[PDB]
Parts: C-alpha cells; structure tokens; sequence
C-alpha cells in the first residue's frame, strides 16, 4: 500500500490531494511533505 | 446454555474443582455464603469446606496463604472482595508471587488465580468500583485478564486457573448479570493474551475492555446509522496485550481510539497508544485518541453518571478522529 | 518428653480479661463500686440519644428501601456500644469512625443531612463543619486504626488534653493495620482509645473463624497496652470503660483497647441482597432481652427518671428531624465533574486544569 | 556551595525544619543514626527528637502516622527506607492521603512529603533498586518528583514540603554521591510539574528522568560527534508531566525518544509517548521510541550492567529514530 | 473514681512468659527436668555446627570486605538461636528464612556455593535442590510469616507429619504481616513454628522503640497461640523449645511462637552500618560471656565429649569448605538477560518473546 507520517497524510488531505497518487522520495517509498508540494506543482 | 457472566464464572470454577483436586477457593465470605455476588454459591456444598473456605478478614494474609499453598503443590484461586482492597495485598501479589519463579530460577512457581470484582455504574460505596488494573499491568510476572461477556469469562477463567503463573482475573460488577449469552457446557479454554473482534468494521478501530466494550458497541451501532463503520476490538487480556490483533485492525482502518473506564492517568490505554504509534505510525490517518475518566479519585456514587465514560463520549471522540 | 504449660498459659491470660458489667438484663446494678458519676439529666440524655439512634436506624433502613438513601450499615442493638462510648468524649476529642459508626460522628457534630449525603454518595456529605473533630466513615477496615495512632500523637505533641477514639469490628481485628495501629500508639505512648465492637459476625463469618483467641481484648497484650472486655449491651459499663481510658490517656499513660460484646438485630448492610442474606431466626430471639434500651429503661424507671411519654416525645423529635434532613439532602445541588476536580488539590496540576476547562464547557452548554 | 545530591537533600530538610515548626521527619532509623544513606544526618541533634524520630518497623504504620499527624496541623515528611517497601504502605498512600482532600471536599488536606530512595547501579539486595514510580503516578491526588542533580533535589524538595498535598519524592541511590554541583545556600524553590532543558538540541528530543538523565547527556555528547544535535529534557516531575516544555521541544525537533530505567511495561514513558503522539502528531517525522529495561523482575545484583539501560542504548535508539 | 487493674493485668500476663533456660553462662545445668534427649554423638554434632557457623560468619565478613561477597548479614552470636533451632527439625520440615537466616537453610540442604551466589546476586543461588525444603532468604520483613501459615496449611491438608518454620527479628514483630501470619496459622490450627530472634536491635533501633510489650513472646496472645521466651544463647533451651513446638504441631495441635533472647556481635549488615552509633561497649562485652559457644564448650568438656583438637578440626574443615564454595561460585557462568527472561513464566507472553529475540541477538556478538 502507501506509507507516510500522519502529518503528511493530513497535509495531503487538507489540500485535496490524494496522497495515494504521489510519489514519495523517502525510505521505502514514504511520501513526504515535499512530494505533495511537488505535485501541487506540476 | 444461556448464562450470565457470574453463572459462567461459577460454572468455570466448578469445572476446575472437579478436574483438578489441587484447586482451592478461599477468601472473605466465599464458602458457606457463596460470595458477595454469589460467584461461589454451591461450591462448598459440592466440594467441601476443605476445598472452598472462608478466611480471617485480612487480604495480606489471604495472599500469603495462597503463596504458601502454592509451595505445597496446590492451585490457589483466592478472592479479593473488591479490587479496591488490593492495596492491602500488593506485596504478596507484586513483591512475591509475581516474582517466585524468577526469584527461584524455576525451582518454585505460583499457579495462582486471583479473582476480584471492580467497575462502576451500580452506586457502590467508596473503593469498590475503582479501576486499578493499570497497577498490576506494570508488574512483570503477572497476567491481567478482564472479560466482558459470559463466554469470555468462562473460557478465560479456566485458562487462568490452569495457567501455572499468577493471573489476576478482574470481574466487572456491572457485567455480572446485565445480560445472558449462549455459553457451551463442559470445559473449554480461551488463550490468555488473545483479543477478539466484537464487531467487524472498516472506517475506525475502537479498542476497549471491561464494561467499555458494550459502550463501544452502542457507539458503533449509532455511528453506523450515519455510515461510519467502526471495528470494536475487545482486549480481553490487558497484560500482555494482543499486539498482532490490535495492529492488524489499526492498519486496516487507518484510524483508532482506545476506551477505558479508568482515569486518564491510570488504566492501560497509554500503553496501547504507545504500541500503536511504535508499530503502525505510518498507517495512521489521525492521532490515536483516548476516551477515559477525569483524573480525579473515583466519584461519589451520585456522580457516576456524569463522571464515567459512556457510548456518547465514544461517539464524540470517534467523530473527532474521523474529522481530523 | 518435657511439656510446656500452654493450657495453663491460655487459662491464665483468660483470667485477665473478665467481662466488665455494671447493669444486668433486668436493669439491676451488679457492680456498684464501678458505677460512673452521672447526674439525672445526663442519664436522661444518654437514654434520649440511644432511643433517637434506634429510630435513626429504622428510618435509615426504610429510606434505603425507598431508594432515598444509598449505602447503609444497620446499627440497631449497638446503641450502648456506639452511643454510651461517645457520651464519654469531649468536644475536643477526635473520632475516626468505620462505615458503621455514623451515629457517633452525628452526635459529635455532623449534621444529619450530611450523614444522609454520605449514604447517597455526595462530596458535601463529607465536608465536616469546621471545629468538629471527625473523619468521614472509613471503608477500609483497619485504616482508621493506624491513622488513629497518628491523630493521638498529634494531640500529644500539641499538649492537648484530648484523645483520638476509633472503632472497628470483630473481623477487623484480623487486619495488619489493626495491630500496627495499637502497637504504634503503645510505642509512642499516645492518647488513643481503640474500640472493638464484637457482634460475633463479620458479615457471614463467625468470630471463632477470625482467630482462636478466646477474647478480642487480649489482643492488646501484643501491643503491651491494657485491654478491657465489656458488656457492649450495657450503657453504663461501656461509658465507664471509655471514661477510664480517656483519663488514662489525657494523663499521658498511653492507649487502651476496649472490646464491646454486643449483638445487632439487623442485616450486615443494605447492599443486596444482605437484608435477606440469611438471617438467623432463633439466635436473635434471646438477644431481645439484652437490648441496651430495655435494661437502661428499667434502670431509669426504677429511679423515677423515665416514662413512655418521655420516650414517645424523643421518637417524634427523631422522625421530624429525620424528614427535614432527608429533605435538606434532596435540595443539595447535584455534583458536577468540575466540583470533583476542584477538590483534588489546592493548586490544580496541568492535567486537571485542562480537564476542568473541558468539563466546564460541557456544563455550560 | 559544591554539594552532592544527598547533601542538598539534607540542606533542604534542615531549612524546612528551621523555617517551619510543623515539619516532622520520621521513619526507620532516621534519628540518631541519621538514615541508611545519611540523608537525615545531624537533623535530630540540631532540632530535637520530637521533630526527627525513629519509628517501629512498620511502613503502613508510618503512613497512618503521617496521615493522623497531618490532621493535627503537622507537615509530615516520612521516609520509606527503600521504595520497594511501598507495597506495605500502598493504602495509606493511594487509598488514603491522596484522597483526603477530595474525600473531605477540602475540609482536610495532607501536606505530606514521602521521601524514598530507589535505582540500580550499586549492587543492592532484592527489592531495593526497583523503579516503582509508575504505580503512584497513576493515582489521582499525588505528585511524583524525581531529581537528577543536587540543585534540582534541594529546590524540588523544598517545594515538595511546602506543597499542601501529598508529594512523593524519589531519590536515586546512584545519584546520592555520584558528583558535586554548585547549590545555592538558603531557601529557594523549583516549581513542581516543571521540566528543564539539560542540553539544548535541534535534531532530536531525548526525554528522561532520574539516573537516565546522565545517560542521556552522556549519549548526546557522543551523538554530537556523529552530527546529531540532541536536546535533553529532564522531566523532573513525572506526575504531572510538563506538557508545554515536552511538546515545545518536539515541535522544534520533530523526533523524540523517552528513556527510563524502569521496565518497558512499567515507568511513565508510555504516558509521555501517548501525550506526544496526541498533541504534536503533526510535527512528528518519526515514531517516538522508548529506551527501557527488559520486562523481567529487577535483576539479581550481578546482572545489573547487562540489564540496566545506559548511554549506549540511548545512542542506538536515537540513531534508530534519526535514520527512520 | 473507679480504676481498672491495668498494672496487675500487664504484670500477670508478662509473668506467663518467663525466660526458659537449660544451660547457664558457666555451662551448668539449671533445668534437668527439661533436658532434651540427645546422644553424645548429637551433642558433638550440634557443637560442630555452631563452631562451623561462627567461622562461616568470620569468613563471609572477610570475603565481603574483599568484594568477593555481596549482601551479607552477620550471624555471630546467634548460633544457638539459628543452629539449635534447626537441629530439632527433620528433612520434611519447610524453612522460610529471612535475610540473616542463611545458616539454617545451608544445614537443611542448600549448598554453600549457592549461599554465596545469593550474596553476590545470581539467580542460580536461589535454585534450591529438589527435595530440599526451603525458600531463599526473604528480604521483605514479615512476608515470610504469612507465607509460612500457607505452607503449614498445605502440609496439614496433605496430611504430612511435618511443620513450617520461619524466622524474623525483634523489629519484624511490629509488621502487620507478622501478626497476620501467626493469626491465620492459629485460626487454621496449622503446624507452624514462628521464631522471633530478639537481638535487641532492628538495625540502629533498640527494641524498646518497637513496642512497650514487656516481652515479644507475649504477642502470641493476640493470635491465641502459645508463646515461649527462651535464652537464645542456650543451645539446649532453643532445641528443647523447638522440639516441643514441633511435637505439638505434628500432633495437630497448631502453631507456637518462640522468642529467643540473643545478641549479634557484628554489624547489622556489611554495608555502611556502624554499631558505635547506637550501642555501648559496656553492653557488647557483657553478651561476650553469654556466647553460646562458651557455655556449651564447658558443658561438653565436663562430660569429656569435647576438646580443642576436635574444635580445631572443625575450624579447618570449615575454612577448606568455604574456600571451595567461593571458588565454585566464581566459576558459575554470568547471568544473561535471556536467562532472566526465560525464568519469568512457564510460557513467555508476547512482550517477552520479542525481547527474548532482541537480547538473544545482542548476546551473539
Ligand atoms: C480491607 C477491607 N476488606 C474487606 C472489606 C469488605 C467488608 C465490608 S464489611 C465486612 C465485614 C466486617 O465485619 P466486622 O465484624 O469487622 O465489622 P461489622 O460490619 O461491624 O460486623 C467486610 C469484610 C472492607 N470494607 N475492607
Ligand atoms: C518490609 C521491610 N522494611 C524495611 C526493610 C529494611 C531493613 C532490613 S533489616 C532491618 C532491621 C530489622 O531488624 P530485625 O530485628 O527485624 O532483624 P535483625 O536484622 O536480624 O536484627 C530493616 C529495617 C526490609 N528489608 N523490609
Ligand atoms: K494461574
Ligand atoms: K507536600
Ligand atoms: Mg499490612
Ligand atoms: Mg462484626
Ligand atoms: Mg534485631
């Protein structure tokens, strides 16, 4: 499935992004408030 | 057969007395009278004063008597009248029996099962309803069991009695005769340290024990009327916790709350939360919130209704996690 | 093989604790030289309090049955033991009662309505008026004993000419705290009066099952302090024994253990189903003559100090006061979580400050 | 002046005995002998036997004595020779004095301070070094203080004695004379329920108490060589916790661990972890892990060094959180 | 004003507990009536064991100062109290000792190296051989008393002609568990022998600060069981008293409390304790003439049953055995965390199964 700390998950939700379609650049594919930002981005 | 929780307990005790002649039952007013809540009624008549007997009014002596008997090959099943009186026998329990096997490197052991009622909602006098399970949950060498149904009680108690180490069996006052359930006749066992799912759910995980399991079921039933599917997990043993079952439920739902009748600074809820965070943090959609009582001494009888946590508090907390 | 004289030992210690009696079942003085100096009015008020307390028990049992009271431990039969002992105390004396020793703290200054609030379970019921020297009824059997050794020591250190009096039952004598309490008071030579109310039962458990000691008063021997066994159904014997222990105490000679031999006519408690837990039907019938009110009534009537009209007036005074107290209790405002929070500490710790705010929001909406 | 922790303890007591006539010190061998660790040395000689005295050997009786003396206006400061003997006096502590203000609705109060040593590292016999702070921390109505330095010990003890409610003051055996520290002369207090920063850090929050503070500081100094900036927080009161300070540090670092000498199922680390996971779950970048002792009975003397958590365990766990 | 005979009560009761003595300070028989039946070979053996134990103490203290032993509570001076009491027991009897009663359990079957391991702090020291009926020394004063009552009840229930015997000091008599222990055994008429070793001190605390009771043996009155005060420096007296109590207990007559009046020459423990902070020199020299070894040596010599040749042989045999025991303890493998985990439960719970793997990993290196 997917993996991200809760702060992240809640950033993605607040922002109407479905974190599940974002590519994390973290250990094991963990998505970071950094990937969501580069998504909100293009 | 349809049995109440106290009936299933009495049946379980009768099964052990019959099965194992080493099993002894003793404490304040448990013999001829059959106990304060009739949990031992008829047992002395069937097995004799040599197997089921009354003792002098002293919890510490009752604890030492159990330890001494265990050293002589017996399987002691003493009773502390109300868990609030545990303060009188904390040494025998925590400083002694919980440590015997360790203390003697296996040379001696304590196949002891301590039965004791607790829990509120019945307007009992002072120090009768207090939840002090969180104390004994902190002592290595003990297993603490808290059933919520007649079926769990019978099976768990039988397991507790057969278990060759000290087991504290906590019986909630409000659950003794609150309802009936189909309980198989004859002996059967339920593993200690194993939780079960009282209600399958997919949106939120509700962890609870004791009388809070029913409250969690009521809340879940109400949440469902709004499309909120709650999974209610009954711990059934609070030490050791069933990590595999807890984490499994939390990982599936992504949201979780822990509900206990004990004060926030007490109980075992903090331990559950800490374990969930440690093992399933990156599966959490929100923080694991706790439903617990105010950090005051257990309330004077009249104030139970407003002080004790209930299904409405579980609903409110559950929705707070859903909307986080 | 050599034999120690243990049977002799047991017999010799027994001889040191004979039953202290002043009035027999017929109200006759059987011990004239132990007679306490009480005036006619004092004698009349003691009887007034015993009759009052008897009525208090009837009404308490009834109200509890009507759901208008909560936890209650019947007292009928122990009037001499409970009331005549308290009648020997002074305002400055400090009482540490058990769960069944409510009548004592009431006569010592605790309003009746507050005693009813204790039964129901309301914090206000335990808010003893300032200047009144009592603790709320202790449910932990034996705890009042070690705390008593502490209170008595406090009085001693302050130089106060007062005593700490505490009560427990036959069953409670088996507790460690019972022993520790009387041993500490002895070691510190403290002004404490330890009273043991022996009715032969500790709920369902007879006294022979508590200990093999033939008397409970002899337990004072282990603490090295004097012990007295008295007819707990005799107001004069009880009063005289407590008076004698108080004088000894206020003179700095230490504590005393008093075993009162009595019998209760009611159930253990009103907590179900105790009120019908048994009960023995014939064992009670011969204790109907031993009733403290019976012998003390005859004792006063032969002295032309009592009459059935005077007794009826007391009963009427009790009933009226009992209804206004139960009524005053009903009017007391319900408990809020914030109330319970506010009484935990002088200064609330961080966790309570938060929760206080949480529960204030819930109590305002 | 430069004082050891025991010297600070004694100074604090000396100051209270002098400034407040109601202060009384009592317990087993605390008088002429001056305590087993000399914490009460010279006090009886200076203030008299009526204020500093020995008692018969009965912990429960000692607790009941403090309760009664408090009802007569005294400010009792009793001692329990080793906190492992707390099982003998649990009712007086948890079922009584902690509940008096509540039980009496404010009419009576318990200005009691119970001193008691604990902690391992000095090869004591059984039930001497056990960490049982987790039991009393679960009881509403009590405050539990555990200093790690002479300066803290003196200030917190003075505050403890002044506080009009029960405070349990735990003194770590190993820290009594481990090192000297500058301690101000005269009366000065330190707020109860207030933690402090032992080492200001930026990468991870190390939370500890007792002897684990030195192990944390020692560990932080080594983590610096590895480019890890660790902030050490000394709780200094474990009940209540200083939420403000704990959370502020975690909001800055985003990573935390809790270190205790007590068994994993005991202590107060779980409660600390549960509070962080709830209040700052939005500032967490890694799960809050715990450094604790194995879940066995306190180790036989010779097994202390391999059982007791130390600075190397804090190193290993801190790095585990950083590399998450 | 009426007065109760409190003084007469205290005197008469204490009078029922006179010091029991067989051999005086000079080795002279003062009570041939109570002389225990002991063959010349048994008399020798008892002396050998008392001499052996003296050397053990001397050797243990030395070893502790060398850092070879850990926790040690000296025994010198209590040889009669500890050894002669044990000399009256049988293999089947169960001993529940305290921290200072290591000698009793050694002679009852605990190998000397395991006794030293207990001192150091190794779980194997407590791994008592099967069939040896003892528990490791109890560190919680009083705990052994309530456990002893249970053990005694167990023996009684299985119908075994054996007794449970336990030991505590003067200080321990103030504990609640001490009183609950003797009371429970009395209530259940259990075969238990309760020994109170009164060496006058509870650490720094003199026995007068513990209680105002004239004797400690009289504390049995509280439980309703027989009590005996004996000269704890007299081997024959201690033996005789315990043998009688054993005979009485196996015959199903219940428990007995025995107070031995003894004295220890060493410090309370071997860590910090300094005797010169609470006791006098003109008090230590007195009990030196009362030394159990002295009077018994003269008693045996007058019978031509003892000599300095035999005594020196026992002394050297003791040293050689201490030598091998300390070596065997040093050779015991060190404890691993996995060892302590494995001995926690029969079948480990989840939390321990995990931790077991963690430390099993760490121990591999
Ligand atoms: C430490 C503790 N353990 C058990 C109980 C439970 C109990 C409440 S009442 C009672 C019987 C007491 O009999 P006693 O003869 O002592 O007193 P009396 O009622 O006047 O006949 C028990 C065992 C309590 N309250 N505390
Ligand atoms: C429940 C508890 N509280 C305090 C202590 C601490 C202690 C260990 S030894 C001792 C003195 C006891 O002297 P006693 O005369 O009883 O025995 P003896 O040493 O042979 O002279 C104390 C206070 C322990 N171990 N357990
Ligand atoms: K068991
Ligand atoms: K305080
Ligand atoms: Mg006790
Ligand atoms: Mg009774
Ligand atoms: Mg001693």
């Amino acid at each position: 499935r997917v993996i991200a700390m809760p702060s992240v998950r809640k950033y993605a939700r607040e922002k109407g992004v479905d974190i599940r379609l974002v590519q994390g650049t973290g250990k094991n594919g963990r998505v970071l408030k950094e990937d969501i930002d580069a998504f909100l981005a293009g | 057969a349809q049995m109440t929780m106290v009936q299933a307990i009495t049946d379980a005790l009768r099964i052990e007395l019959k099965n194992d002649p080493n099993v002894l039952i003793f404490g304040e007013d448990v013999g001829v009278n059959g106990g304060v809540f009739r949990a031992t009624e008829g047992l002395q008549a069937e097995f004799g004063e040599d197997r089921v007997f009354d003792t002098p009014l002293a919890e510490s002596g009752i604890g030492g008597l159990a330890i001494g008997l265990a050293l002589q090959g017996f399987r002691p099943v003493p009773e502390i009248q109300f868990f609030g009186f545990v303060y009188e026998v904390m040494d025998s329990i925590c400083g002694q029996m919980a440590r015997i096997r360790y203390r003697t490197g296996g040379r001696y052991h304590m196949p002891i099962t301590i039965r004791s009622p607790f829990g509120g909602g019945v307007h009992t006098p002072e120090l009768h309803s207090d939840s002090l399970e969180g104390l004994v949950a902190q002592q290595p060498g003990l297993k603490v069991v808290i059933p919520s149904t007649p079926y769990d009680a019978k099976g768990l108690l039988i397991s507790a009695i057969r278990d060759n180490d000290p087991v504290i069996f906590l019986e909630h006052l409000k659950l003794y005769r609150s309802f009936r359930q189909e309980v198989p006749e004859g002996e059967y066992t339920i593993p200690i340290g194993k939780a079960d799912i009282k209600r399958e759910g997919k949106d939120i995980t509700i962890i609870a024990y004791g009388a809070m399991v029913h409250e969690s079921l009521k809340a879940a039933a109400e949440l469902e009327k709004e499309g909120i599917s709650a999974e209610v997990v009954d711990l059934r043993t609070v030490q050791p916790l069933d990590i595999e079952t807890i984490i499994g439920s939390v990982e599936k739902t992504g949201r979780a709350i822990v509900v206990q009748e004990a004060q926030r600074q007490a109980g075992i809820a903090a331990n559950v939360v800490a374990e969930i965070n440690e093992r399933a943090i990156l599966s959490l959609e929100a923080p694991v919130l706790r439903v617990a009582a105010p950090d005051t001494v257990y309330p004077f009888a009249q104030a139970e209704s407003v002080w004790l946590p209930n299904f409405k508090d579980v609903i409110e907390t559950a929705k707070k996690v859903m909307n986080f | 093989t050599f034999q120690f004289p243990f049977a002799e030992q047991l017999e010799k210690v027994a001889e040191q604790f004979p039953t202290f009696q002043i009035l027999n079942e017929e109200g006759e003085v059987v011990n004239e030289e132990a007679m306490p100096e009480l005036s006619d009015e004092q004698l009349k008020e003691l009887m007034r309090r015993m009759v009052y307390t008897r009525i208090l028990d009837q009404r308490s049992i009834s109200l509890n049955r009507q759901g208008r009271l909560g936890f209650y431990a019947p007292t009928a039969g122990q009037e001499a033991s409970q009331i005549a002992s308290h009648f020997a105390l002074e305002k400055e004396d400090f009482i540490l009662p058990g769960y069944r020793d409510v009548p004592q703290i009431i006569w010592h200054g605790l309003p009746l309505y507050q005693a009813f609030l204790f039964s129901r379970g309301h914090f206000h019921g335990n808010q003893i008026p300032e200047g009144v020297n009592v603790l709320p009824p202790q449910i932990i059997i034996g705890a009042q004993y070690i705390q008593a050794a502490g209170v008595a020591l406090g009085l001693k250190m302050r130089g106060k000419k007062a005593v700490a009096i505490t009560y427990t039952g036959d069953g409670g004598t088996s507790q460690g705290d019972f022993y520790e309490g009387i041993n500490f008071a002895g070691a510190f030579k403290a002004p404490a009066i330890f009273v043991v109310q022996n009715n032969r039962f500790a709920a369902s458990t007879p006294v022979e099952k508590q200990t093999v000691a033939k008397t409970l008063a002899q337990k004072a021997v282990a603490a090295g302090i004097p012990g007295i066994q008295v007819d707990g159904m005799d107001p004069l014997a009880v009063y005289a024994a407590v008076k004698a222990a108080r004088e000894r105490a206020i003179n700095g000679e230490g504590p005393t253990l008093i075993e009162t031999l009595c019998f209760r006519y009611g159930p253990h408690t009103m907590s179900g189903d105790d009120p019908t837990r048994y009960r023995s039907k014939e064992l009670e019938n011969e204790w109907a003559k031993k009733d403290p009110l019976v012998r003390f009534r005859k004792f006063l009537e032969a002295k032309g100090l009592w009459s059935e009209e005077e007794e009826n007036n007391v009963i009427e005074q009790a009933k009226e006061e009992i209804k206004e107290a139960i009524k005053k209790a009903d009017e007391t405002p319900k408990q809020k979580v914030t109330d319970l929070i506010s009484i935990m500490f002088e200064e609330l710790p961080f966790n309570l400050k938060e929760q206080y705010e949480i529960y204030k929001e819930k109590e305002s909406k």
